[PDB]
């Protein structure tokens, strides 16, 4: 889904993922939990309403 | 008759031409080639000469 491509110089990145229309999908969904699967099987992210 | 004005002379010269030092410069282009610098990046660059 989301691919990160970095230069040969960059070795540390800290990303902030934000769900902006979560107030909209609240009118449609009862529970929504997004799990962001990291590089090699790690799971580093969790997003909910 | 002749009342010799007893005054003989000796002389010399000194030649100061150059300044002590020559600062030969080879400027650096630090991102260089076959390497890369990114915004917010951290590291070290070195030019030996
Ligand atoms: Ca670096």
């Amino acid at each position: 889904w989301i691919r990160v491509v970095n230069q040969s110089d960059v070795e540390n990145v800290k990303l902030e993922i934000d769900w902006v229309n979560a107030n909209q999908a609240a009118n449609y969904f009862d529970y929504a939990r997004i799990l962001v699967t990291g590089p090699n099987g790690q799971v580093k992210g969790y997003l909910s309403l | 008759s002749v009342t010799s004005d007893r005054t003989y002379y000796g002389y010399g010269d000194v030649s100061v031409k150059n300044e002590p030092v020559n600062v030969v410069v080879s400027p650096f282009s630090f991102p260089g080639a076959n390497a890369s610098l990114s915004s917010g990046g951290q590291g070290v660059f070195k030019k030996p000469d």
